[PDB]
């Protein structure tokens, strides 16, 4: 009938606009059949066909109207009841019993009923949060038959937020504040951020509520771990609130978050918080993909060595870069970099963790022509650099500087591995802000080389500094030797008493010691309702290298060229440093298919070498 | 239940498998032995409400949660250039992945479900199969049902629901729902297939005898069937055995013994081929219940001999012997002659183990053919063709994709050989007529059946390009004679002729439609 | 266990039976 | 943060205990270019604390 629609012409007169008809025995039913008092019972015998029944029968009560305020009226009872003496209350086990029928009613008519219940609401909170529990799984469960439910719940919520000041008031129970904490966590992720993350109704309110409860030194470093993860709906759609937001979570970190992790093995509860809200901070941020909180995440990261599990951070970075808009990425690479060539006075040890960390594999998984308008935007400014800053070296402020020029460097190489000299080229140029932006890519080889090849020094203030400069200078030398200059009659770096590849190795040191679905979607869905090498590592240059070689093998009897015929030369010289020799002999390890014919020239440097002498220790050795 | 649900299946850390689970279940059923220790060190039952076995809250729970769970779920299947005719093919679910975690927990549950005792399940007995039938009446090919209601019945048999039903209202609806929805599945037995067709037999097998007492002659071809499948897989043939004694003890002899003539004879090969459940305790169970009854109840099994001709097949496949063949040697060439090896041949390139005495068969069968093939260039055959190339269409929808591989070039090959003109004439018309009235009248075959059509629908290739027309209508064999050949097969009463008329222009379409 | 198998027969739109003695010893 | 740990550990006994002195040195230094301003307050009144502590005992 109902479904016909014709209820009214059958129903009794209702002396009330309240529908006595059918409330007065629902009420003489559900609160007296369940009561396991007034009749000294021991909760009354009911049956899983009278559950069936009852639910139709709700369904039919909710098919009459003018009856929302008595539901809340007979939920809003705290009338306790004893089974076998323990107590508990009857309104609150009513709706226990059957919430889906309640959520049905309750999502036919919402926002009086929602007023009237969070207006009543000052005092008790716990079926609230049940009831909109039953609302989001609802709706969630059936968001791919109707999706404006969510949506107006929302703005219901949000039209009357100030109500919930008994919650998240910094006197509140902490269960009571974490629990509206879940709630409105819970009715975000059902919500769009457009949604809300526009400047309306109480999204001004409700996140100045979430900053208090995010700056309530009330909850402690864990409460405030598991509550950033709603940062992607409020990364955006933010202004003046960023530096707030930036000055919050500065304080929390400095005040929650040690510089060191290893000082607390693992069993410490405060290294599992700690790394329990690095994993949340990481995978909220991945989902945001904010500049802001990118640049917060590369200085929390880069004040140490091997300190926060990198390599998580890595995998992050690959992640981002292959995805995200090329927009986006692009500004998040001018957020990263802008602090990157400031002239903040970090370690240069700090700083270089800074670029390495970071950069390499940010750019080395990233989607091309976006890259190329950061790299447009930056040459001048790298270029201006690059061609400045050498004069004064009195202090660890120059290597500082120096290091920054590694970063330069390093940089060149694993970018121009990656691009052709079409806009970077000779005489047609679209890309070269230095000359015009239509021509000139010369000058960069001879920068880069002169800064390579140095007559050694007597002084040497930072000597593995240094060492790895001239290393990085090499390793952009490689880059655009392999993109530029591919032909033929290559270069080597020694021609006459400038002795450069001393300063790209290191000495003294002991090197080489001895040898979808539905059920599938509805688990989720419920889980939602409930909000749940080594000699290959002492260098660096080894893989440049080994593509050097394959390189020219595409770019290709005994055939001898220049340089191999020095190493030749080389190698067979026992009075150069063995250091020298043992370096080169596994290069050429790396790379003995193209001397395959020619190894029986290479036989007498190889030979001459240790016949007798050391290579790391004694004999046997990880390299024979 | 549902994580349960998405567990690996098995066949007929290491990732784990739903076994790994069912004894804790049982030990869940089971927990008699371990709450009695903990209410033994507790002593809060004083003003605790309840201190009873709570197994039996247990499987409520278990029951009530997995009711919801398969209302929650929802099974379904799709279709798909050529079209198919049984329903059961051309079948591709909608989402398998659903089918996939079923199967999962439906061999979760089945040794889970019966092992405890049902005085649990006694409350659900009606409930729990009234939404459960709806679920059979919507998706009435689902082979779950049929063993999970096998199981349920055989604790239904430990708790006695059946017993005193009205000639209890409740017992009276209850048990005639379950007599009316068993004997529609019994008549639609004849459509289901392994793995579908076994489980509906082992439900249609395991009723009480409550339900038997009504109606026996239907079942009387399901039991034949059922005993006969039981020789291939010895766990029918013992319920079925289990069966018999349930309703024989319970049922007098005096409205079974009518039928015991074609009852008893199923079961003879039983025991004349060998001196958990094997084929000898299968055996020796039939022994002793057979010598349980009197002389003339068991004399019913030799009724079967209207088909001794059937059996013999002895009858001259070519009257006269015209297999002559001299092996090659040095001095001697002794002249042999085949007709004989045909029926045994016939029964090993059907019936034969190790899998490789079919192929070899095959092989000797393809030789043999092709050797007398060579010969007929000197005999009528009429009789041989007749009595010989219905079974080579029977093996020519053999599950053996090899079989197939093998079978069906030579069968298009042999197509272009009828179809020319110098075989167009009295010497195909035995071969065609015997290729359709076999092969497609059958009740079972259905892959047979489609198989034919699409011979045929190929065959009329070659009938238009090696027969010009005016050739076609010289010789009496024509498109009018098959015309009027197939009219008279689709007019006929059996609906087997008629669905293959129907299945036949099916096929035909997408060919017969470039006819002008 | 695997298959075993000693002949597989030309294919053509008609048989040969230009095929040796042998093939029809062996089975 | 082990700042105020050390001082809890010298006040249960009103020791100097110089690994004391080097976690709070070790609390100081991060203080050179980093904002870390709140931390340097937090810092220097544990410093505080612990130079009352100082004038307390033989410190």
């Amino acid at each position: 009938l109902h479904r016909a629609g014709l209820l009214h012409n059958i129903l009794p007169s209702q002396s009330t606009d309240l529908h006595h008809s059918v409330g007065t025995e629902l009420l003489s039913l559900v609160y007296k059949g369940i009561a396991p008092g007034d009749e000294r019972q021991c909760l009354p015998s009911l049956d899983l066909s009278c559950k069936q029944l009852a639910s139709g029968l709700l369904e039919l009560a909710f098919a009459f109207g003018g009856l929302c305020e008595r539901l809340v009226s007979l939920l809003l009872n705290p009338a306790v009841l004893s089974t076998s003496v323990i107590h508990f209350s009857h309104g609150e086990y009513f709706y226990s019993l059957f919430s889906e029928t309640i959520n049905t009613e309750l999502l036919k008519n919402l926002d009086l009923a929602v007023l009237e219940l969070m207006q009543s609401s000052v005092d008790n909170t716990k079926m609230v949060s049940a009831v909109l529990n039953g609302m989001l799984d609802q709706s969630f469960r059936e968001r791919a038959n109707q999706k404006h439910q969510g949506l107006k719940l929302a703005t219901t919520i949000l039209q009357h937020w100030k109500k919930c000041d008994s919650w998240w008031a910094k006197d509140s129970p902490l269960e009571t504040k974490m629990a509206v904490l879940a709630l409105l966590a819970k009715i975000l992720q059902i919500d769009s951020s457009v949604s809300f993350n526009t400047s309306h109704g109480s999204f001004p309110e409700v996140f100045t509520t979430y900053i208090s409860l995010l700056a309530d030194t009330k909850l402690d470093l864990h409460l405030k771990g598991q509550a950033v993860t709603l940062l992607p709906f409020f990364t955006s759609l933010t202004g003046g609130s960023l530096e707030e937001l930036r000055r919050v979570l500065e304080q929390l970190i400095v005040a929650h978050f040690p510089m060191q992790s290893r000082e607390f093995p693992p069993g410490t509860p405060r290294f599992n918080n700690y790394v329990d809200c690095m994993k949340k901070f990481l995978d909220a941020l991945e989902l945001s993909q904010s500049p802001m909180l990118l640049e917060l995440m590369t200085e929390v990261l880069c004040r140490e060595q091997q300190h926060v599990m990198e390599e998580l951070f890595q995998s992050s970075f690959r992640r981002i870069a292959r995805r995200g808009s090329c927009v986006t990425q692009v500004g998040l690479l001018e957020s990263v970099y802008e602090m990157f060539r400031k002239d903040d006075p970090r370690l240069s040890f700090t700083r270089q963790s800074f670029v390495d960390r970071s950069l390499l594999t940010l750019l080395w998984h990233c989607s091309l022509d976006a890259l190329r308008e950061f790299f447009s935007t930056i040459v001048v400014d790298a270029i201006d650099v690059l061609k400045s800053r050498f004069t004064k070296l009195n202090e660890s402020t120059f290597d500082t500087q120096i290091t920054k020029k590694m970063g330069y460097y390093k940089i060149l190489d694993v970018m121009y591995s990656r691009l052709p000299k079409d806009d970077v080229h000779a005489k047609e140029s679209k890309i070269n802000q230095v000359f015009h932006g239509s021509e000139l890519t010369k000058t960069l080889i001879k920068l880069c080389y002169d800064a390579f090849t140095e007559n050694m020094a007597g002084e040497n203030q930072l000597l593995e500094r240094r060492r790895l400069y001239h290393c990085a200078a090499y390793n952009c030398a490689i880059s655009v030797i392999c993109c530029v200059f591919n032909e033929l009659k290559f270069y080597q770096g020694f021609l006459f008493s400038e002795k450069p590849e001393k300063n790209l190795l290191i000495f003294e040191n002991l090197i080489d010691l001895k040898r979808d679905s539905t059920l599938s979607e509805e688990m989720s869905q419920f889980d939602f309702s409930t909000g749940v090498m080594d000699e290959l590592n002492r260098h660096e240059c080894m893989a440049p290298l080994t593509a050097l070689v394959k390189h020219m093998h595409r770019s290709l009897p005994r055939d001898l060229p220049s340089w191999m015929k020095f190493l030749h030369g080389k190698l067979g010289n026992p009075i150069v440093p063995l250091n020298i020799r043992l370096f080169l002999a596994k290069l050429v390890i790396n790379t003995e298919e193209v001397f395959r014919p020619y190894a029986k020239h290479w036989l007498s440097p190889l030979l001459q070498l240790a016949a007798s002498e050391n290579n790391g220790g004694e004999g046997i050795h990880y390299m024979v | 239940l549902i994580r349960i649900c998405s567990k690996p299946v098995v066949l007929p850390w290491k990732v784990p498998t739903y076994k790994d689970y069912v004894d804790l279940f049982r030990h869940l059923l089971s927990s008699d032995q371990m709450m009695d220790s903990i209410l033994a060190d507790e002593a809060f039952f004083s003003v605790n409400s309840s201190s009873e076995s709570l197994n039996h809250l247990l499987y409520d729970e278990f029951v009530k949660s997995v009711l919801k769970i398969v209302e929650k779920l929802d099974l379904t299947l799709e279709i798909q250039m050529i079209p198919t005719s049984d329903p059961a093919a051309n079948l591709h679910p909608a989402k398998p992945k659903d089918f996939s975690a079923f199967i999962n927990l439906v061999e979760f549950c089945r040794e889970i479900l019966p092992e405890k005792q049902a005085e649990f399940f006694e409350p659900w007995v009606y409930s729990f199969s009234y939404e459960l039938i709806l679920q059979s009446t919507r998706l009435p090919l689902i082979s779950g049902f049929y063993k999970l209601l096998s199981i349920t019945v055989r604790n239904a048999k430990k708790i006695k629901y059946f017993e005193g039903v009205s000639p209890d209202p409740e017992k009276y609806s209850c048990f005639a729902l379950f007599v009316k929805f068993g004997k529609e599945v019994a008549v639609k037995m004849k459509q289901y297939k392994d793995e579908l067709l076994a489980s509906c037999l082992t439900f249609l097998l395991s009723l009480p005898h409550n339900i038997i007492e009504l109606d026996v002659r239907a079942y009387v071809p399901a039991l034949q069937m059922a005993f006969k499948l039981g020789l291939s897989y010895t766990p029918l043939a013992e319920v079925g055995l289990n069966a018999l004694e349930e309703w024989s003890i319970y049922i007098d002899r005096h409205v079974m013994q009518p039928y015991y003539k074609d009852i008893l004879p199923c079961l003879d090969g039983y025991l004349k081929t060998s001196a958990a459940i094997s084929l000898e305790e299968i055996r020796i169970r039939v022994v002793q219940m057979l010598g349980s009854l009197g002389g003339q109840i068991n004399k019913n099994l030799l009724t079967v001999t209207s088909s001794d001709e059937m059996m013999k097949s002895y009858v001259a496949w070519d009257r006269e012997k015209r297999l002559s063949f001299a092996v090659p040697f040095r001095e001697m060439k002794p002249v042999i002659f085949l007709d004989v090896f045909l029926p045994r041949v016939t029964e090993l390139a059907l019936t034969a183990s190790d899998r490789q005495t079919k192929v070899a068969a095959c092989e000797l069968l393809h030789s043999m053919v092709m050797f007398m093939l060579g010969k007929a260039t000197q005999p009528p055959m009429y009789q041989l063709y007749k009595r010989t190339f219905p079974v080579l269409l029977r093996l020519a929808c053999d599950v053996d994709q090899v079989t197939r591989q093998l079978y069906e070039p030579l069968v298009m090959q042999l197509i272009h050989w009828f179809t020319n003109n110098k075989k167009f004439e009295s010497q195909d018309t035995v071969a065609l007529l015997e290729a359709i009235l076999d092969g497609i009248v059958d009740p079972v075959d259905s892959t047979l059946r489609d198989f034919c059509g699409r011979c045929i629908r190929e065959f009329l290739k070659w009938s238009i390009k090696q027969i010009t027309p005016q050739q076609q209508e010289k010789s009496p064999v024509n498109t009018k004679s098959l015309f009027k050949r197939l009219y008279s097969l689709a007019l006929h009463p059996n609906a087997f002729k008629r669905l293959g008329a129907s299945l036949a222009f099916n096929n035909i379409y997408r060919e017969f439609r470039e006819e002008e | 266990a695997q298959v075993v198998l000693y002949r597989s027969y030309r294919h053509g739109d008609l048989p040969d039976i230009q095929i040796k003695h042998s093939s029809l010893i062996t089975p | 943060n082990p700042a105020e740990n050390f001082r809890v550990l010298v006040k249960q006994k009103k020791a100097s205990f110089e690994e004391a002195s080097n976690q709070l040195i070790n609390h100081i230094e991060q203080f050179l270019d980093t904002n870390e301003t709140p931390y340097f307050m937090k810092s220097i009144d544990c410093i505080r604390a612990f130079r009352e502590e100082a004038i307390k005992f033989s410190e």
